[PDB]
This record gives structure tokens, C-alpha cells and sequence, in this order.
């Protein structure tokens, strides 16, 4: 297993473009060596205009590599106007720079369609059960799904989304599932599934509620 | 997605002046990126003339500073050429393109069909339109060739469509040859179904800007 | 300024083959970890369009067959394997330093088989013949190679100086030419004979063909 | 950038309980084809001979050359914990690299299985999604299919999820699976089986679940 | 037997320029860290000379120009400057396996600056008219670029059909062409006529020239 | 030096029998490297063809292998190509080339000038040798134009020289045309001083080895 130093550009997450209203995008460095000199990591918008403070950060990792990542915050109209931004990658052990980019993204739009399930009583897990949501038939792929209970959302370490994957149509779809204790469904047995993307309309959402016991 | 359109090309005398204007649609040229004029003259490769940046700085090629100035109108979503003393060497095919940004330096990755600029002490003169007839056995291939004749037209370009656009395949115009008399002439001939020729109607429409011309002469068998 | 030389002047190559494009520099134009050489192609009758830029970075859109290579003063477009829609002239491009500049373009020419024109003639239309001058047209449509022979014959007498002809360029899907040859004459000679004949030789024909009409009919 | 990399995988409890089949596959990426064919070899721990793998090579829309050998392997051989290992060399690297695999150890756990379909609404009459969420099993190797009418569907009719970790200690994948109006007319009844080491008899659970309860 | 593809199939290009020419064989001619790929130059009217052996080495007194490149299933050959003597068609040729197998060519043309003909002709001998046919000659001498247009007009009646036409290669020391045109008539058709013309069409005259003579001078 | 000279070709009629041979001087052809024979058909590529190594051992190509036999003559230093059942597809020109040994593998460093095979039913037939002459219509500014027309042989090819060989340059000998007559035509010309006309003296030596036919014509002015 050579490590292979590869870079990475994200687009912004559909929540932070539409809800938080603070997109940003971020430059992923992967299998750094630690000893060896740091990179140089800079910026550039096809615009010509003037990229703003990126912040900087880096990580030690158990399989004994370098991880530096860099992320720029960008204009919420700018990004959606369709601007393209870069990152370009130097070190001086590396033969050649790399340079990655990142863009709106085009094609057609499709709202995303939404089910919850709630899972029936096992043998054992009196005090647990687990929430699941369907999202499916979106497109472009870029989606972002949150859980909130009683009117609050939950922080995003307690579910786990799958990554986008083609329908046998022509849009994508994703599972999310979130464990739930007793102590929260008793309080109140709503669970939403809400997800942001751009062809939801309006305000670019969807959501549905699920109930352990209905 | 953006898109450029020029125009103001033509016909110009020796010595006179050059306006062109480039109409920016889909995205506004105060918001970012370069903008650009490139020309092209006949039979020869592209010279880099004038640009202007969204914040107003310009620049200019040695080789026709002074005589030549790039502004815009930002309302209009515009930006000019203007050129004075013009002479045969500035006949051309002029483009505009917006300039995309990388690391301190531009490149072209939007341009215009472009424009051509024709300077010559000649007049305008609109072309005549001539049936090119289809004939009986003109093919073994069941299939019947004709076109238009396009004669006697000054300066170009001439645009030539078959049933306002909706034949385009098979189709061949051919480019202008000047003609001794000082004039340019060109054919524009299709291929068509032989069958077609009793049921379908085929009209060649004629567009010659310079002279305001346009014209729209039925092609008939005989 | 900086000069920019491009090499071969013209190639032609067959469809899947690999074609090579080399552009040389009179000055450097590296700057800052990477070479500002843009290349564009341009097909007939369009403009310019963007195909890499600062040297290997491919335009969004481009066919990933169109790749670059090269620093300093040394720099290869390379077409992995040719297409017939690749007919177009290539140009280098510096964006190093003012004026920006191009390099005078690469010819590249589509090699295909050879294939014999088929040959049309078309009479002066009646509304031409009210006009004053009389155009007999012939047009050889479809062939291959370029390299093609137009004779007129009025009463099989032949003609010079008093036609002209035209070739389009290379097809962008099937990569063949087709040419236009127009005899000009004046109503009087025109209406004086009665045979017209257009006589073709091109390397795809194993006899010069003739293509004619008579007056009147 | 291009990295040349070497993988090596478990038999599909599918292929090793049921099938009785099990096979491994050596999987390379990122080769140049020009540069000339990889040699991939194939050895055991014990020291016994290794069957006739079947090697196979493949161009890439990226230009690049994926070369695979798949070893069919002894079941028993297999399940008592026999180590397989496969080594790629090639003239340029010139290092060779190498991949182990072998029975899976640690603590094992029976899958979950709960079966969901999509409600009724316009635009969907003809099509239902089935969905089905199988967790709390381990190890991560398993195999999901679906039956209808007690005939087992194709593959790639359906998605499945690659195994992620609960919050517990087992793992979780989801499935999804489209059917028509056709299919739950002829018969309202559709199984998602899991095949998992664990799953007491036969390495075998399922659930079903009907469009029109 | 291994199969050789080459391409461009044609190029031309300016002195000083790089030349670069592709090589692919249908299956690896790799052996024990060498491949087994041989260049050779064939100049017109002489045999193949050996530039390269075993993809990258020069064969001795070849001029140091010339350099070769590749393995595997991929082989290049650069001309670093070229000059005008070289101009040849170029081969790839595989020794690796049994039977040996050449490519099919790669024509290197010069581009250089245009030069106008000058244009001679020639009547017929008086030994010629006593076999009983008639040969006019007009010679067209060094020129560029190759395509030339040439008329036969006997008293001012245009010619077809009794002409024929052959061209030199490129010149190897100032890369220009010469071509001739063979008028043939029979003794009876010659002497019944005075004048004999030669016009010529290139795009280094401005206008066409045209020699001539008359019988009996 | 190595030095090949190949010899035996010229028209050969179709089924008939075929013997080349490369006299081979400067070295020994059973010292060492192998010894090849190579054809190119007109317009196109070139063709291993057969080969024999310094001991005897002997290769084909299988493409044209069974009628053909490669063998040699030490006494002679010279080697051999037989062929038999000729076809239309043998008509080429045959080089003899040494091959050079690298590791296992030949690469072909020597080769001879080549010489034509013709395969046909025609018969053979001498040039006929007409002077080009000088003239004021053959005279630009200080150069003066004269040749050699070479008319009406058969098969190829016909050697040119001026002067014995003394004259080279500023010579074009063209390439020979298939006459309608389906037989082979073709000039040679030299451009030369004007003034040189009155004291030089232009001689054009024409060989047709086919028809054994040797021709020294002078060209004289006017
Ligand atoms: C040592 O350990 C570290 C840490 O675990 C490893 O670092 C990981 O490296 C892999 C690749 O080597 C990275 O995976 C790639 O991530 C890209 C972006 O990932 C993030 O993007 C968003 C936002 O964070 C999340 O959705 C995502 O989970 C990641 O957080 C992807 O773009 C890549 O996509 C791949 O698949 C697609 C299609 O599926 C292809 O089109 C792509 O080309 C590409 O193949 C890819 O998934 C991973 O993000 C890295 N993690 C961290 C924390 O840095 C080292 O690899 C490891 N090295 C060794 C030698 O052991
Ligand atoms: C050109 O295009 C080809 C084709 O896509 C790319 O080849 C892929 O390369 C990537 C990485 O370079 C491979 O990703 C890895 O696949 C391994 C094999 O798992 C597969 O096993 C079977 C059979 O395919 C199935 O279960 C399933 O299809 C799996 O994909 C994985 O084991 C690897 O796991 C990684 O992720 C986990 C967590 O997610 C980590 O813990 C691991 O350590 C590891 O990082 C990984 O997913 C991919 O399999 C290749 N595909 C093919 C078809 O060969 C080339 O990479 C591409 N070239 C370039 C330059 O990008």
C-alpha cells in the first residue's frame, strides 16, 4: 500500500449554501508525510476576483500520514452564479503541482422524494430502536439530510447517511439512520427526516415525520 | 451559460473609423473576468488587440496602440473597439472573448462567432439570387442535387439557410470567390430525395446584411 | 514580445492515430509552479475554442483525447487518437506576458480513403438569361483526395479564363471536399450554341466522366 | 495522479455457505498498458499447491489497465482458517507488492432484518420501492438478496450499501429494491434474505414485506 | 506477424522546426530490457538507410539530430532541427519476431518561402517528326510550393487529353519542385499549326506567364 | 566500406523464373552477419523477404514462402534470390541489405541501391533519345535551360546521366509516365549558363539495361 499524495475539492454542502447561508468549499490534502516539508496551499477564482482567508488545518493520522485541509468560505450568489474555484497543491518533493477544481455543477433538477420508517420491537433492544429515512428520485446528486426531535436538530454525529448512488432512473437516492432510546420517543414520539436541496421548492427542503409508536 | 455577440462590422473606407460592440448576456461585465477583441485577417492567425478587466483596467497590443480604444457601457451589458485610420491590413474577423483567470494570468475560454471588418474604397452592392434547377436522372443514387446562385455582392459575408433552417443536412455553401469584376459569388447546393421533389417545396433564404438584403427564391424542378 | 513558433506547418493523419502539435517559445513562460501556454482549436467557419490551459489542464467540455504537456519554452498538444470532427487548425497561445500572442496554427488534415465525386451540371436559370450574363454550374460533390480537374466544353470546343472555381473544406464527419465550378459567359455566346459539357478527372475515376446538357431542353 | 494499488478480498458468505463455492480476488489498479502485462501470483500459508486462477484485464475509461485473478478456494480449507496470499511483480515497480486474506476472527453476531415499502402517491402506481435495513451483525462480511414468488431476483435489480458501523459494535447496510405493479399483482410478498456466518441455521435471515398490506 | 501503424501519415514543416513521428505495433517488442524497433530514412531514388537499431540508439555517422524514443507498443522518432536534407518518407520496423515488418511510411515535407517558376519550352527535334509524332515540352523549375497550374494552347486553342505531367520530389538542398508538361501530337497536327504556348498559373506570379514559339523558329 | 550491388532484375513475363543477385565487395559473406533480400511495391511499404546467415542457415517469409529459394556462391562473394511462379504482385524493387546482430536480433545497416523487377507480358523496347535544345524560349536573364526527352521504352527503369557524370548539378530527371501506349516516357534537364552554350557541350548518356540499349545524344542550341 505506496502511499499516493492526492487532492481533493468539495463543493459546498447544500445546507450551508441555503440554510446557513455560509457556503465554503475545501481542499483535501491526503498521504503527507509528516517528516517531510509542509505544502503550500493556495487559492484562485476564475472571476479574477480576489479569494478570501482560507483557514488552514492539519492532522496526524493513525496510519502514520499527513492530512491538510484548506477551506475558503465564497459568495453564496457568486457560487451559484456558476464561478469556478481552484486549489493548487506544491511541495517540494512532489514532481509536478496539483491543482483541483469545483463548480456549481449542471443538468437537470429533480426535487427529492421522502420516507421514514421506524423499526418494529427486537428480541433484546426493549430500551432501542432505529429511525430510517428514503431519499430518492434527486438530481443533481449534492444533498444534505439532518434529523431533529421535538423541534430541535440533532447534533450530526448521531446518524449516519449513505453517499449518493444512481436509481435505475436517472436520479440519485440516499439512506440515513438515526438510533433513538426510549428516554427521547417517550418525551415525543416525532422524529423529522429533513432534506436540503436546490430543487426542492421552495426554500429548499423537504421533511417528513415518523413515529415509533403510531 | 455566457454568451457574446458582436456586431457593428461592414463595410469601411480607407482612413475612416471602426465601432464594434460586443453584447454580454448571462453574465455581467462589471461582476468579474476579462474582456476581450481579437482579430483575424484572411488567411493568416489571431493577434490579441485590446482588453478590459471588470474593474475598468485596459490594455492594449503595441502594434495598433494609439489608434484604438476599448470602453464599455455597463447598462447595456456592453463593451466597444473603437479604431481610426484604418487601413487594408486591418481587414479582419473581429472576435470578442471573455478571459477566465488562473494564478495571475487569462486565457480565452469564451469567444463570439465574430465579425468581419472589410476596408476597401468599393461600394455596397446586395447579390443576385439564382435557382441552381434539380434535373430528372440527375442521380443513380435516387437522390437530386440543387442550390442557389449567389452573384455579384459586395463586400461579405452572405448567410444562406435551406426552408428558414429546417434543411441543413446535405447541405454545401461554398466559399466566396472574388470575381473579376470586383465582386463575390458563391453556390449553396443540397442533395434531396428525387420523391420529394413533386411533394416538397425548397426555398434558399438569402441574407446579405451590408446592403440590408433579404431574399427568399424558391428552388423548382424543370 | 514573445514569439511563438508551431511545428509541423500541415500533417495528415488517418482516423485512430496519434497526432502531435509542438509549440516553442522565444522566452520563458513559467511563472509561480506552473507554464501559461493556452492551445485552441478552430473548425471552418467558427471561432477559437479552448481546449487547455496553462499548458496541461484540460477546458471543461473537451474530449479527454486532447491532452498537453511541456514547460519552459517547450510545449506538446497531443491528440490521443484523431477523429474526422478534429479537421481544424490548433494554435498556441501565451498569457505570460503582454501583448499576448499566438503561434501562426497547425493544419490538421483528416486521411481517408479515395472516393470519386459524383458530377452535376445545372443550366443558366431563365431569370439569369433576362440579366446579361449566363452561369453554368458544375459541381463535384463528395470526393477524396483534394486534387480534382474541371473542363468546360462549349460545342466541345474548350474553355479558359472564363470560369472560376471553389472548394469547401474538409467534411467534418465523413472528411470528404466537394467543389464548385461556374462558367461564365455572356447571353449571346450562350444562346450562339447549343452544347454544354463538364468534364471531370480525378484520381478515384478510371475514366474522366462528363457530365452535359443541351440548350433549350 | 496514479497510484498503483493491490487489493484482495474475502469469499461472499453467499458464495461460501450456500453456493459452496467460495472464491478470492486479487484486484489491481492504475497500470499503463503500454508498459507490458503484470505478473500475479498466487500462495498459501501451509504451503499446499493453489488452484488455476483465472486472471482478467480490462482498459479503463481513465487510460488506465485493471488487472484481476480470481482463486476459487476449498470451503473447509477456507472456514478452518487457511491463509491466502497474492503478489503482484512487474518489471517497472519493481518492488513487489502483496495482499493476505483469511477467516474472519473475532466476535460474531446474527443480522437484524426489517423489510420497508414506500406508501402509495401519483407517479408511483406502477413502481414501489422496497427498502430494507439490515444492522447489528458481525463481522462486515455479508450477502443481501431478494426473492419474489420463492424465485431469488437477479442481481442489480438491487442497490446494497457497503457495511458502516452502529453506535453498538455490529455493522449496518441498507437495500433497495424497485418492483412493479406486475410483480406484487402476481404475488404481495417480497423476501430480503441476508446470508451472515452467525445466523443461526444455515447462515441464513430474512423478512418479508407486501406492497398493499 | 507484428503489424505496424505510423503516423502523421504526411507532414510538413519549416527548418529549424521538431518533427515527430508515432510508431505502434500490434503487440510488445520488449526483450530482456531492450525493444527491438528500428528507423529507417528512404531520400527519393535511394535505398532505406538505418538511422536507429533497438528503439533508441543512433546507428554511427548519423547526424545527432535524430533521436528515438518508446517501448513496449509505442516508439517515437524526433527530428530535433529539422534541415532540408531531410526530406524522406521515414520507417518503423520491427525485428522481434520472425517475419521482420515495416510500417508504411511517414512523408516529411519542407515548408519554406514561396518561389515563383521559370518557365521554358521546348519544340519538337526534327528526329522526332520523322518517327511521325510530335512532343512540345514545357518545364517549370524550381518552385513553391508544388501545386502548379499549366496550359497548352496551339494557336490559341486550348488543349485536353494529349498532356501529360510529372513533378520531382522536393529538392533536397533548396526544397523547391520542378515539374514537366509533354505536349503529343502527331507530325500531320503539328505542322498544320504556328503557334505553341505554355501559360502558367502559381502563386508566386502575380499574374499567369505564358511561354511560346512559333514552327519554323 | 561495404559495398552491395544487386543485379537480375528487369521484365520478367507472369509464371516465368527470377534470379537476383548481390555481389557483395569489402567483406565476406561467410565471415559473418546475415544477408537479406527486402522488395518494395510500387507505391507501397517495405517487405522482408528472405535471408541467409554466414553459415548457411536460411529464413522466408511465409507470405511469399514455397516459391522462393535464397542460397549463395563463396567463390563469388555473392548471394542469391530465386523465385519462381511469379506474379503481378512480385513486381517491385529488390534490395539486397546486410544485416547487423544485436542480442538476438537483426537490423539491416548496409543495403544496395535496388534494382526493378517488372512482371508483365509485354515485350521489352528501347528508348528513343530526342535533344531538348537550347533556345532564346528556353533562356532567363543568365541560365539557360536544355535536356534530354527519353520516349516510348519498356519496362523501367532508364539511368541519366550528363556529361559522363561530370555534370550533376542543377539536374532533374523526371519520374517516367505511362503513356497511353503502355509505354513508359520521361526528360531530363539541366539549367546551365547562357553563355556557356557556344563553348560547352551537353551530352546525355541514356542506359536501358532491359533492352541493352546504350545512347549518348549531344544537345546542341537553337
Ligand atoms: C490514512 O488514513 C486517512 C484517514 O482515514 C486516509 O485519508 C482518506 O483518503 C481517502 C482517499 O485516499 C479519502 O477519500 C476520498 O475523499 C474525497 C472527499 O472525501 C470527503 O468528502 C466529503 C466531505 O468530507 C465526505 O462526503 C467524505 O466522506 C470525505 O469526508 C472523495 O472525493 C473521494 O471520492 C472517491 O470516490 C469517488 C466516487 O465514489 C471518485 O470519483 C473519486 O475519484 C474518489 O475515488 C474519496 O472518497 C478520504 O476522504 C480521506 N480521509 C481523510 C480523513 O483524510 C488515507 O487515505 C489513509 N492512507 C493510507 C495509506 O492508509
Ligand atoms: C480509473 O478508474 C478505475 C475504475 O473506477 C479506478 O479503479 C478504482 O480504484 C479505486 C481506488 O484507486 C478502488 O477503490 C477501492 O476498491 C477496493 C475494492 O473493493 C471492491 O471490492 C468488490 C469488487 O469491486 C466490491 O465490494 C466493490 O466493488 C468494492 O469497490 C476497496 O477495498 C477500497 O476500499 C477503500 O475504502 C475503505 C473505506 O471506504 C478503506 O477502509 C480502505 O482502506 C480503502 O481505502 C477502495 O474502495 C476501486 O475498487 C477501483 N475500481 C475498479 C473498477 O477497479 C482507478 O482508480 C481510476 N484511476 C485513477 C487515477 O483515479
Amino acid at each position: 500500500n505506496p502511499r499516493c499524495v492526492s487532492a481533493y475539492l468539495s463543493r459546498p454542502s447544500p445546507f450551508d449554501l441555503f440554510i446557513r447561508k455560509s457556503p465554503t468549499i475545501t481542499c483535501l490534502v491526503v498521504d503527507l508525510a509528516p517528516s517531510k516539508g509542509t505544502v503550500n496551499l493556495t487559492w484562485s477564482r476564475a472571476s479574477g476576483k480576489p479569494v478570501n482567508h482560507s483557514t488552514r488545518k492539519e492532522e496526524k493520522q493513525r496510519n502514520g500520514t499527513l492530512t491538510v485541509t484548506s477551506t475558503l468560505p465564497v459568495g453564496t450568489r457568486d457560487w451559484i452564479e456558476g464561478e469556478t474555484y481552484q486549489c493548487r497543491v506544491t511541495h517540494p518533493h512532489l514532481p509536478r503541482a496539483l491543482m483541483r477544481s469545483t463548480t456549481k455543477t449542471s443538468g437537470p433538477r429533480a426535487a427529492p422524494e421522502v420516507y421514514a420508517f421506524a423499526t418494529p420491537e427486537w428480541p433484546g433492544s426493549r430500551d432501542k430502536r432505529t429511525l430510517a429515512c428514503l431519499i430518492q428520485n434527486f438530481m443533481p446528486e449534492d444533498i444534505s439530510v439532518q434529523w431533529l426531535h421535538n423541534e430541535v436538530q440533532l447534533p450530526d454525529a448521531r446518524h449516519s447517511t449513505t453517499q449518493p448512488r444512481k436509481t435505475k432512473g436517472s436520479g440519485f437516492f440516499v439512506f440515513s439512520r438515526l438510533e433513538v432510546t426510549r428516554a427521547e420517543w417517550e418525551q415525543k414520539d416525532e422524529f423529522i427526516c429533513r432534506a436540503v436541496h436546490e430543487a426542492a421548492s421552495p426554500s429548499q427542503t423537504v421533511q417528513r415525520a415518523v413515529s415509533v409508536n403510531p | 451559460e455566457v454568451q457574446l455577440v458582436e456586431s457593428g462590422g461592414g463595410l469601411v473606407q480607407p482612413g475612416g473609423s471602426l465601432r464594434l460592440s460586443c453584447a454580454v448576456s448571462g453574465y455581467s461585465i462589471t461582476s468579474g473576468y476579462s474582456w476581450n477583441w481579437i482579430r483575424q485577417a484572411p488567411g493568416k492567425g489571431l493577434e490579441w488587440v485590446a482588453s478590459i478587466t471588470y474593474d475598468g483596467s485596459t490594455n492594449y497590443n503595441p502594434s495598433v496602440k494609439g489608434r484604438i480604444t476599448i470602453s464599455r457601457d455597463d447598462s447595456k451589458n456592453t463593451f466597444y473597439l473603437q479604431m481610426n485610420s484604418l487601413r487594408a491590413e486591418d481587414t479582419a474577423v473581429y472576435y470578442c472573448a471573455r478571459g477566465s483567470h488562473y494564478f495571475g494570468h487569462w486565457h480565452f475560454a469564451v469567444w463570439g462567432q465574430g465579425t468581419l471588418v472589410t476596408v476597401s474604397s468599393a461600394s455596397t452592392k446586395g447579390p443576385s439570387v439564382f435557382p441552381l434547377a434539380p434535373s430528372s436522372k440527375s442521380t443513380s443514387g435516387g437522390t437530386a442535387a440543387l442550390g442557389c446562385l449567389v452573384k455579384d455582392y459586395f463586400p461579405e459575408p452572405v448567410t444562406v439557410s435551406w426552408n428558414s433552417g429546417a434543411l441543413t443536412s446535405g447541405v454545401h455553401t461554398f466559399p466566396a470567390v472574388l470575381q473579376s469584376s470586383g465582386l463575390y459569388s458563391l453556390s449553396s447546393v443540397v442533395t434531396v430525395p428525387s420523391s420529394s421533389l413533386g411533394t416538397q417545396t425548397y426555398i434558399c433564404n438569402v441574407n446579405h446584411k451590408p446592403s440590408n438584403t433579404k431574399v427568399d427564391k424558391k428552388v423548382e424542378p424543370k | 514580445d514573445i514569439q511563438l513558433t508551431q511545428s509541423p506547418s500541415s500533417l495528415s493523419a488517418s482516423v485512430g492515430d496519434r497526432v502531435t502539435i509542438t509549440c516553442r517559445a522565444s522566452q520563458s513562460v513559467d511563472y509561480d509552479g506552473d507554464s501559461y501556454m493556452n492551445w485552441y482549436q478552430q473548425k471552418p467557419g467558427k471561432a477559437p475554442k479552448l481546449l487547455i490551459y496553462a499548458a496541461s489542464y484540460l477546458e471543461s467540455g473537451v474530449p479527454s483525447r486532447f491532452s498537453g504537456s511541456g514547460s519552459g519554452t517547450d510545449f506538446t498538444l497531443t491528440i490521443s487518437s484523431l477523429q474526422p470532427e478534429d479537421f481544424a487548425t490548433y494554435y498556441c497561445q501565451q498569457s505570460h506576458e503582454d501583448p499576448y500572442t499566438f503561434g501562426q496554427g497547425t493544419k490538421v488534415e483528416i486521411k481517408r480513403t479515395v472516393a470519386a465525386p459524383s458530377v452535376f451540371i445545372f443550366p443558366p436559370s431563365d431569370e439569369q438569361l433576362k440579366s446579361g450574363t449566363a452561369s453554368v454550374v458544375c459541381l463535384l460533390n463528395n470526393f477524396y483526395p483534394r486534387e480534382a480537374k474541371v473542363q468546360w466544353k462549349v460545342d466541345n470546343a474548350l474553355q479558359s479564363g472564363n470560369s472560376q472555381e471553389s472548394v469547401t473544406e474538409q467534411d467534418s464527419k465523413d472528411s470528404t471536399y466537394s467543389l464548385s465550378s461556374t462558367l461564365t459567359l455572356s447571353k449571346a455566346d450562350y444562346e450562339k450554341h447549343k452544347v454544354y459539357a463538364c468534364e471531370v478527372t480525378h484520381q478515384g475515376l478510371s475514366s474522366p466522366v462528363t457530365k452535359s446538357f443541351n440548350r433549350g431542353e
